[PDB]
RNA sequence: UCUCUC
RNA sequence: UCUCUC
RNA sequence: UCUCUC
RNA sequence: UCUCUC
RNA sequence: UCUCUC
RNA sequence: UCUCUC
């Protein structure tokens, strides 16, 4: 590092203040919903609260709902399931809040500031949970992409309203999906790329293709994506080139940011415990999330005949965005063997409406890791016919044995300054296999 | 049967980044 | 030259008085820290002293630290490692000084004057050391720039508080990095370039772009940078133009000032030896630094299994800002073959806290050169679509064989007046390759 | 593999200022 | 080649 | 104010 | 492997 | 085209 | 009052 | 009490 330490501390202060805003907003909403400590630590209650906040600030959807009211749902109220424990058993109740009220509470929590960064953080946490839980092979096959490249679908469920953080965290496969959807839309109707809407669509196409270009690593991919962007009315050839680019990302990996976006319950508990994230600072890639997870208790609803350990592992991988990570390193860091998706005896965290909340129980989630490591936004050792041939040569030269991140290991929770790394010595390796 | 074929390295840890080479290169 | 000799002598007197201030400040601080002659000549002790001085006068960081106190570090004290030799072996101790005390000592050394020029000199020495030691390819890739243009990263670690000297010595690549960071910041948040802060940010953008314009050599680059500056809310097109401008600087080199900013230990030894820099004068580009280095002994700490010759070469290149210079001319001037960075068996000069100061030894640094030469602020023989095509034509016309600095050679240490140059006759040529 | 590609002339000495022409011009 | 500077 | 690993 | 996103 | 005039 | 060649 | 076309 260098004199950029001051810049590195201002960013820490800003992210700490956003975490403080999230936590104290959760505290205020828990007080306004009359939830006890146990219910306030429920992951489903936190998910519902977060979804209500995100729905309250959705400008486009709210405007459309206002202009086209839904069936029996007024466009000025939000809500979701609230799980409250009475006489030992759980019970769900649908709550309804005015969206102006939710926006006012959120603004008051952040000292009268909009703070869209906090909303983006909550959305990224939701996207990480969805990526760690569900496979969207249906959207892959519908768009023509191979369902085998599910490892490139990082941040696929993120809405467009996410800012630069959403673009940074979303993977190459999702960018290819968005571009291919635009290609198909232009193929269906030729009035696309033409007129006043043509300008806006071309601008959006330009911008998404530019940031996909910035996402790649090697020069050949970075030039083929530029060739794809240059075509004014792209057709099947550009779609095929994008397919090839996505396929090449499995070996020539692209740089995708990974951040530890925790559920709002953890931040609320930390703020209630007296932690000042504004003073101490925060970092989504450092020890700060791992340390916070170590000292926090979070409860979750367990469906009948389900394993709490599997659900805790799922929630942990969602928290650390380790859905597509190598299983060996995930198990090494966590200290408990991480079971692939096929052998997880658990369904999604969110509980459907058509469920009987009388055979359901709550289990404490073990969000503890034996070691901690720094999350990276980098790929690995990545060292129109001409570009395709060059890329094929590069992929053929690569092997699944080259060692990447040489000299970088895993640290202990006591090693806050990352002084002494532990290089692992190395079973299954794919989660979604 | 389809499934995950590559690995995306979220953690900065000395690794080998596995991928299923015969199936990926079979497409060309 | 001409009647500007008097002006050329006043500048010499002023820089001599700043060198005298630095040296006698170092002498006073050595007396206040109770360091012997051997410890006073240690390069690590000088680095620590210089860092304490620079930290004491940092207005913005001190104000922020005062308003937001750190964890266990009061914002009114500075310090750093002090290496003292006892019973033959070395030993480190963390020293702590009041910042008011350091400012008072600095002002008393410079006859009650602030003398920010001396602080800028110390900062430039630190920046030259950092450039000669470490590669910031990480900041290059993070900002989107190619990590191949590391030769344009001269003066990258310089803080913003450096005056006109910092802007003169910093390279074209660092200016492009600063501009690109501003571009990215404006792209992320559109409230940039708008409001009261918008005025300040536009003013800073204007000024940095103007001095980048002044840094270039050919008219086409000087006009493209002006085109980039004119856009009120610059976006991706301006960022791409800046990338192209930086890439063109590898062939159409820009004028970057090079100065020999020596460590404070050398100036302190010279002041103790009785040299009057105020009377004799000084010049950061002439023989004065080379002559001073010839007569000075400086010691440095050698880690176990390290080569003192490689560390001495690194310190020499840091002193003369020859990090990005052609290796052939550097070896010709020094008289000893200069080994590229990849084959240097040495780590950085600064010793980390998590090091065992009992297997470490001290070695005398050979800061002697067979010849001496005048450092130049010039490029070489450098003789929106239209501007880009013109620049591409200019770069294609250029070859890596054109002889620049025709008739200008290297002088002997006896030739103080540069009467008889020695044109070298010409192996590796890149340090960071 | 990346690395230094140009030379910045700190010293005022008769030189040729090497640079790797094929790699620099390959970008265009 | 991003072990942290969103 | 919906839901679903493949 | 498309239980709905033409 | 800055072989010294920060 | 930190640290690191790529 | 110096010197140099670009
Ligand atoms: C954290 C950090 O590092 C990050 O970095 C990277 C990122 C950058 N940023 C960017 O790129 C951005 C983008 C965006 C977008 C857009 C724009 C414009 C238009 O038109 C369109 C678009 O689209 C999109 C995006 C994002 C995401 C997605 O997905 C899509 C932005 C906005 O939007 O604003 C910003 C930034
Ligand atoms: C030595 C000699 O020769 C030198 O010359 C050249 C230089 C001149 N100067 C200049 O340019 C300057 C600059 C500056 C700056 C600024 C200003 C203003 C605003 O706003 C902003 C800015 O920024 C910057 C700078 C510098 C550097 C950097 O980096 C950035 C100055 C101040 O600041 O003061 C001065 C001078």
């Amino acid at each position: 590092t260098d004199g950029e330490r001051q810049n590195a501390t201002e960013i820490r202060a800003s992210v700490g203040k956003m975490i403080d805003g999230i936590g104290r907003f959760y505290i205020q909403m828990c007080t306004e919903l009359k939830l006890s400590d146990y219910e306030g630590r429920l992951i489903q209650n936190s998910l519902t609260i977060e979804r209500m906040v995100l729905s309250a600030f959705d400008e486009r959807r709210n405007k459309y709902l206002e202009e086209h009211p839904s069936a029996g749902k007024d466009p000025k109220k939000t809500g979701g399931p609230i799980y409250r424990r009475v006489d030992g058993k759980w019970r769900r109740e649908l709550i309804l809040y005015d969206k102006e009220e939710i926006r006012r509470i959120w603004r008051q929590a952040n000292n009268g500031d909009d703070a869209t960064a906090g909303l983006t953080h909550m959305m990224i946490w939701h996207s990480n949970l969805n990526d760690a839980t569900y496979q969207r092979t249906r959207a892959l096959v519908r768009t023509g992409m191979d369902p085998r490249m599910c490892s490139l679908m990082q941040g696929s469920t993120l809405p467009r309203r996410s800012g630069a953080a959403g673009a940074a965290v979303k993977g190459v496969g999702t960018m290819v999906m968005e571009l291919i959807r635009m290609i198909k839309r232009g193929i269906n109707d030729r009035n696309f790329w033409r007129g006043e809407n043509g300008r806006r669509t071309r601008i959006a196409y330009e911008r998404m293709c530019n940031i996909l270009k910035g996402k790649f690593q090697t020069a050949a991919q970075r030039t083929m994506v530029d060739q794809v962007r240059e075509s004014r009315n792209p057709g099947n050839a550009e779609f095929e080139d994008l397919i090839f680019l996505a396929r090449s990302a499995l070996i020539l990996r692209g740089s995708v940011a990974h951040k530890s976006c925790l559920p709002a319950c953890v931040y609320g508990s930390a703020v209630a415990s007296g932690y000042d994230f504004e003073r101490e600072g925060y970092s989504l890639v450092g020890i700060d999330p791992f340390r916070l997870l170590q000292n926090s208790q979070v409860y979750s609803l367990i469906r009948p005949n389900e394993n709490p350990a599997h659900k805790s592992q799922l929630v942990w991988m969602a928290c650390h965005s380790a859905a597509f990570e190598d299983l060996r390193v995930s198990s090494f860091i966590r200290g408990t063997k991480v079971v692939p998706r096929g052998k997880l005896s658990t369904r999604g965290v969110q509980i459907a409406s058509n469920e009987n909340m009388e055979t359901m129980e709550s289990s404490t989630l073990e969000l503890r890791s034996r070691y901690w490591a720094i999350r990276t936004r980098s790929g690995g050792n990545t060292n129109t016919s001409d570009m395709r041939t060059e890329i094929i040569r590069l992929m053929e030269s690569a092997r699944p044995e080259d060692v990447s991140f040489q000299g970088r290991g895993v640290f202990e929770l006591s090693d806050e300054k990352a002084t002494s790394p532990i290089v692992p010595s190395f079973e299954g390796s794919y989660f979604f296999g | 049967s389809s499934g995950q074929i590559s690995i995306q390295p979220t953690f900065s840890v000395q690794r080998n980044l596995p991928f299923d080479r015969p199936t990926i290169m079979a497409a060309f």
